[PDB]
């Protein structure tokens, strides 16, 4: 009897079996047809995002995503699999109850549990104490955890992630004359973002370097054969993570939200949080983002503070991997809500077992 | 939070590795073996495999009372341990912490950078090559 791990992301669903080292199903969280089957017949229906900024808003489209996960992607009978779901930090109590309601009444799972995404990434990094920087497609979070328990009052939220970074790269790529408009071209911009972008150590010195020589220029061959050249757009795109003003957002950068999130904790544990900055999410994959985060946090912290940035090589799935590890432990599954307990208490039991 | 402690404590009762732990002053050692907490034989205490993750429970007498028991729980991460073994050791450390009523203080030890509190548990500490195979199933 294998447990199911489904990471409901704002842009990508990560699903698979507990005990595996990687999710077996990764598809976009888009409804139309769902995912790859919907991006093909895109000129017929409208594509909506059921999970914008990490919170599930429309439950009918979410039900379609979960149905697509169980039957079309993983090809499993939901009635024969305990299922572990993930949620964004500070998830409302009602939104947790609806997840339990759909899992038991619509899919009839024998057991269910909803876990915090950032806590799974910390466990996946082999830690019980630390502050997680989870930057995915729709939302970016700073979540401190001490000895296995998250600190909700210090959690920072920033509605700026990979989706906005893709659009900002699309915008600045027009300066060189390129035009990426169609839905197919937006996937090419995402590919350019994931392949050639990087975080500058000193932004102003790289801006002057890009204007001084052509050593930072990179070439990229489009599917139609056209070869384009990209310059300072490589590091101007992920710079929005540290300067949200690049897209007109009056918010603090990821380095400041991390620093602020630490300051909202007890002084005894700040020393441990500075040495355990765990990065999670696909938007934390830019080369050089750890060195830049190291440089910015050092400038904000006391001079004697030992600071360490942890960037796991597969932090793109660290949320799911931590779920696969925890769901492989029998004592963890013991806390899961069984179908009998749901049939007795109802949907409010998610707040009595899931933490 | 008081109901959270109730279910976390009830969950820790289903691990046989904690039955009898922290009962007397000493050092108890477990090794993570394919998502399972396996006790390390006494003859092998102090020898840790560079590719595995361990849980080390140090029961001692606190300075504030020589007739009482305090706990220092350390999970030791080998330089070549896999993600499953390190993550299970981290979670099970919190689980043993809850099993003993939150009293244990948690320490994260990595090979070659262990704290003085952890090194003091051995007169002594020998690192061995190899380790138990990962519990992960590889996805091609
Ligand atoms: N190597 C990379 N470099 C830059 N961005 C990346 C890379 N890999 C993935 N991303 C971005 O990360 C986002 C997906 O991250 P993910 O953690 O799956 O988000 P969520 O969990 O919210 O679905 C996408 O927007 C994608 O563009
Ligand atoms: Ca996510
Ligand atoms: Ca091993
Ligand atoms: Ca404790
Ligand atoms: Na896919």
């Amino acid at each position: 009897t294998t447990a199911l791990v489904c990471d409901n992301g704002s842009g990508l669903v990560k699903a698979g079996f507990a005990g595996d080292d990687a999710p077996r199903a990764v598809f976009p969280s888009i409804v139309g047809y769902v995912g790859d089957e919907a991006q093909s017949k895109r000129g017929i229906l409208t594509l909506k995002y059921p999970i914008e900024h990490g919170i599930i808003t429309n439950w009918d489209d979410m039900e379609k995503i979960w149905h697509h996960t169980f039957y079309n992607e993983l090809r499993v009978a939901p009635e024969e699999h305990p299922t572990l779901l993930t949620e964004a930090p500070l998830n409302p109590k009602a939104n947790r109850e609806k997840m339990t309601q759909i899992m038991f009444e619509t899919f009839n799972v024998p057991a269910m549990y909803v876990a915090i995404q950032a806590v799974l990434s910390l466990y996946a990094s082999g830690r019980t104490t630390g502050i997680v920087l989870d930057s995915g497609d729709g939302v970016t979070h700073n979540v401190p955890i001490y000895e296995g328990y998250a600190l909700p009052h210090a959690i920072m939220r920033l509605d700026l992630a990979g989706r906005d970074l893709t659009d900002y790269l699309m915008k600045i790529l027009t300066e060189r004359g390129y035009s990426f408009v169609t839905t197919a071209e937006r996937e090419i911009v995402r590919d350019i973002k994931e392949k050639l972008c990087y975080v500058a150590l000193d932004f102003e010195n790289e801006m002057a370097t890009a204007a001084s020589s052509s050593s930072l220029e990179k070439s990229y061959e489009l599917p139609d054969g056209q070869v384009i050249t990209i310059g300072n757009e490589r590091f101007r795109c992920p710079e929005t993570l540290f300067q949200p003003s690049f897209i007109g957002m009056e918010s603090a950068g990821i380095h400041e939200t991390t620093y602020n999130s630490i300051m909202k904790c007890d002084i005894d544990i700040r020393k441990d949080l500075y040495a355990n900055n765990v990065m999670s999410g696909g938007t934390t994959m830019y080369p050089g983002i750890a060195d830049r985060m190291q440089k910015e946090i050092t400038a904000l912290a006391p001079s004697t503070m030992k600071i360490k940035i942890i960037a796991p090589p597969e932090r793109k799935y660290s949320v799911w991997i931590g779920g696969s590890i925890l769901a492989s432990l029998s004592t963890f599954q013991q806390m899961w809500i069984t179908k009998q307990e749901y049939d007795e208490a109802g949907p409010s039991i998610v707040h009595r077992k899931c933490f | 939070t008081e109901l959270e402690k109730k279910v976390k404590l009830e969950a820790s009762q289903h691990e046989d590795a904690w039955k009898g732990a922290g009962k007397q002053v000493g050092v108890e050692i477990w090794r993570i073996q394919q998502f399972k907490v396996v006790p390390v034989p006494k003859k092998h205490h102090g020898s840790f495999y560079t590719g595995d993750s361990y849980i080390v429970l140090s029961t001692y007498h606190p300075k504030t009372n020589p007739d009482k028991l305090a706990y220092d729980v350390h999970f030791w991460l080998g330089a070549f341990t896999t993600q499953d073994e390190a993550g299970t050791a981290a979670y099970k450390t919190v689980e043993l912490d809850d099993y003993l009523g939150g009293l244990p203080v948690q320490y994260r030890e990595v090979q070659g950078y262990e704290s003085e509190r952890f090194l003091s548990l051995f007169p002594g500490l020998r690192i061995l090559d190899g380790g138990v195979e990962t519990g992960f199933h590889h996805v091609e």
